[PDB]
C-alpha cells in the first residue's frame, strides 16, 4: 500500500530462541526487564509481532 | 470465548469531535488489530478505520482521512474513535471487529465481530409520537377477515410501534417505510381480525421509543 | 392509435404441435407486454401465457406450463406462440392481446382477435 | 473506479436450478477477492473468502470459480431460504469501494392477491389532517400496481410508498401507497380512489371512497 498495510506482521524483537522444527504459537506480552507486563504498561515490554 | 462490545446505542451529532468507545474481551486488547465497520442497509463491509493498538499505527479510507483519530487506552482496556464532519450516509449498524488474522496463517480475514449498535444520527422520528388511526371498508375484504392500521410521523431517533400486550395475532404485517420529504420518518403496521370484531373491540395503537420513553396510545375504529 | 393482426391456425390433426403469431402497427411495443388467451367453441375463456423482456424465461397458466412456449420481438412488434400435444379440451380459438401501460412494469391487458385451432 | 456489477438485477429461479452467474469488474485481479451473501440490513456471510476456495459453513449447493475480470458463481441448487443478495467484493488496494450485487427471489406460480383501501376517519379531520392508504398483498411478482388515482388523477412528489421483501412462507409479495393532505385539498377533491390492474384481472379494479366517512 502507498501509506498503509499494517496487517502484514512479523517478529523484530524477542528474547528467547526456539529449537529447530519446534512448535510455537505464543503471542504473549514481553517482559520489561523487571517482572513482565501482564496487560499493563511498564518500561517497554515491547510487543512480539 | 472472544467477544467485542460497544457502549449502548446513542445519538451522534455533526459539527464536533465525538468520542466513541468499544472494548475487547478475550485475550489482551493488544493482540488484535481492530477494524471499524459501518455496515449500511445497502452497503456491506467497510474499511474506514484500522488500528493496531500496541504499534499505534492506524489507516483510514479515503472518505475519512484527515478529520478522524483513533486512540487505544489499555488502562481501561478500550479503543476510542474521534469522529467529526458527519454526513447523512452514516446511518449504519456499527461494529468494531478483530482483523487479527495474521497469526492465523490466513491473510487478514475478519474473524470476530462485536455486538455492534444501530447509531442514530438521522432525522427519523421519536419523542412525541402523534399516532392516528386508519380504517378500511368491509367491502374490500378477502378470506373472511378485515384489517386495521395506524401511522406516526413527527419530530426526531427511529420509530417502533405496538398495539396491545401481544394477545391476538391472527395476522400482522409491517413495512420498511419511507421518510416524508420534510426529512422526518413515518412507520405503519397492519393487523387483521374477523369481521364481527372489526372496530367494535376498540383496538388501540401504541408507540414508544427507547431514547426517551415517551409512551402514548390512541384508538382505532373501523366500521363493520 | 391501436391496431394489431394475427396469422395461422385452422383445422389440424391432434397429438402434434402448432404455431401462432401476432403483431401490431402504428407504434413501438417495447413499452408494453404481450399475453395470449384461449376459448373453446361456445365456452368461456382461459389463460395461455405472457412474455417478459428480461429474457428470464416465460410464464404460463397452471395446467399449460409443461407444453407451451412464448416469444416476442420488440423491434418488429411481433408475438409468437407454440403449443404441443393437442387434446380434446384445448381445441379452441386462441386470441392475441397486449399488456399495455405507459412506460411501466405493470400493465392492463387489451385483446384483439385470434385464430382457430380445431382438432379433426 | 474498481467496482464490480451483476447483469440480472432481480435473479429469479425455482428450487433446484442450475445457474452460472457472473460478477464482472473493470479491472482483473488474481488474488485478494471474496464473495458474500447478505440480507437487507444484516452482516454479510463469509461464503467465499478466496478464489475457488470454500470455507466452513457453506452448503454444497453454492460454489465459486473464475479468473480475470469475470468470476463465475455456480449454483447447483437455489434453496427457498436464499431470499438475499450476493456480493463480489475485492480488497486488493487501499482506496476501496463496495460492490453492487444482485437481488434473488424464488420463481413460483402466481396467486390471486388481496387488495384493500384505508380511508381516513373524522379524528384526522378534527385534528387538521387527512390521509389514505390502499394496500396490495399475497402476489408473487416483485412489483404491482398501487397507482394513485386522486380524483382520477396521478400524483407524485408528495406521496409515499411501502413495500416488503419476498414472504419466505409461500414466496409472496406486498405493496402499498400513501397520501397526506391539508384541508383545502380534501375539501375540493370529492372522490378518492387508487386503481389496480393485474394479470388475472379483466377490468381495472377501482377502490374509491369519500370525505364524509
Amino acid at each position: 500500500k502507498v501509506g498503509g498495510n499494517y496487517n502484514y506482521l512479523y517478529r523484530l524483537f524477542r528474547k528467547s530462541n526456539l529449537k529447530p522444527f519446534e512448535r510455537d504459537i505464543s503471542t504473549e506480552i514481553y517482559q520489561a526487564g523487571n517482572k513482565p507486563c501482564n496487560g499493563v504498561a511498564g518500561f517497554n515490554c515491547y510487543f512480539p509481532l | 470465548q472472544v467477544q467485542l462490545v460497544q457502549s449502548g446505542a446513542e445519538v451522534k451529532k455533526p459539527g464536533s469531535s465525538v468520542k466513541v468507545s468499544c472494548k475487547a474481551s478475550g485475550g489482551t486488547f493488544s493482540s488484535y488489530a481492530i477494524s471499524w465497520v459501518r455496515q449500511a442497509p445497502g452497503q456491506g463491509l467497510e474499511w474506514m478505520g484500522r488500528i493496531i493498538p500496541i504499534f499505534g499505527t492506524a489507516n483510514y479510507a479515503q472518505k475519512f482521512q484527515g478529520r478522524v483519530t483513533i486512540t487505544a487506552d489499555e488502562s481501561t482496556s478500550t479503543a476510542y474513535m474521534e469522529l467529526s464532519s458527519l454526513r447523512s450516509e452514516d446511518t449504519a449498524v456499527y461494529y468494531c471487529a478483530s482483523l487479527a488474522s495474521y497469526s492465523s496463517g490466513w491473510e487478514d480475514v475478519f474473524d470476530i465481530w462485536g455486538q455492534g449498535t444501530m447509531v442514530t444520527v438521522s432525522s427519523a422520528s421519536t419523542k412525541g409520537p402523534s399516532v392516528f388511526p386508519l380504517a378500511p371498508s368491509s367491502k374490500s375484504t378477502s378470506g373472511g377477515t378485515a384489517a386495521l392500521g395506524c401511522l406516526v410521523k413527527d419530530y426526531f431517533e427511529p420509530v417502533t410501534v405496538s398495539w396491545n400486550s401481544g394477545a391476538l395475532t391472527s395476522g400482522v404485517h409491517t413495512f420498511p417505510a419511507v421518510l416524508q420529504s420534510s426529512g422526518l420518518y413515518s412507520l405503519s403496521s397492519v393487523v387483521t381480525v374477523p369481521s364481527s370484531s372489526l372496530g367494535t373491540q376498540t383496538y388501540i395503537c401504541n408507540v414508544n421509543h427507547k431514547p426517551s420513553n415517551t409512551k402514548v396510545d390512541k384508538k382505532v375504529e373501523p366500521k363493520s | 392509435q391501436v391496431q394489431l393482426q394475427e396469422s395461422g391456425g385452422g383445422l389440424v390433426q391432434p397429438g402434434g404441435s402448432l404455431r401462432l403469431s401476432c403483431a401490431a402497427s402504428g407504434r413501438t411495443i417495447s413499452r408494453y407486454a404481450m399475453s395470449w388467451f384461449r376459448q373453446a367453441p361456445g365456452k368461456e375463456r382461459e389463460f395461455v401465457a405472457v412474455a417478459r423482456r428480461s429474457g428470464d424465461g416465460a410464464f404460463y397458466a397452471d395446467s399449460v406450463q409443461g407444453r407451451f412456449t412464448v416469444s416476442r420481438d420488440d423491434a418488429k412488434n411481433t408475438v409468437y406462440l407454440q403449443m404441443n400435444s393437442l387434446k380434446p379440451e384445448d381445441t379452441a380459438v386462441y386470441y392475441c392481446a397486449i399488456d399495455s401501460d405507459t412506460f411501466y412494469s405493470g400493465s392492463y391487458d387489451y385483446w384483439g382477435q385470434g385464430t382457430q385451432v380445431t382438432v379433426s | 473506479d474498481i467496482q464490480m456489477t451483476q447483469s440480472p438485477s432481480s435473479l429469479s429461479a425455482s428450487v433446484g436450478d442450475r445457474v452460472t452467474i457472473t460478477c464482472r469488474a473493470s479491472q482483473g485481479i488474481s488474488s485478494w477477492l471474496a464473495w458474500y451473501q447478505q440480507k437487507p440490513g444484516k452482516a454479510p456471510k463469509l461464503l467465499i473468502y478466496d478464489a475457488s476456495n470454500l470455507e466452513t459453513g457453506v452448503p454444497s449447493r453454492f460454489s465459486g470459480s473464475g479468473s480475470g475480470t469475470d468470476f463465475t458463481f455456480t449454483i447447483s441448487s437455489l434453496q427457498p431460504e436464499d431470499i438475499a443478495t450476493y456480493y463480489c467484493q475485492q480488497y486488493d488496494n487501499l482506496p476501496l469501494t463496495f460492490g453492487g450485487g444482485t437481488k434473488v427471489e424464488i420463481k413460483r406460480t402466481v396467486a390471486a392477491p388481496s387488495v384493500f383501501i384505508f380511508p381516513p376517519s373524522d379524528e384526522q379531520l378534527k385534528s387538521g389532517t387527512a390521509s389514505v392508504v390502499c394496500l396490495l398483498n399475497n402476489f408473487y411478482p416483485r412489483e404491482a400496481k398501487v397507482q394513485w388515482k386522486v380524483d382520477n388523477a396521478l400524483q407524485s412528489g408528495n406521496s409515499q410508498e411501502s413495500v416488503t421483501e419476498q414472504d419466505s412462507k409461500d414466496s409472496t409479495y406486498s405493496l402499498s401507497s400513501t397520501l397526506t393532505l391539508s384541508k383545502a385539498d380534501y375539501e375540493k377533491h370529492k372522490v378518492y380512489a387508487c386503481e389496480v390492474t393485474h394479470q388475472g384481472l379483466s377490468s381495472p379494479v377501482t377502490k374509491s371512497f369519500n370525505r364524509g366517512e
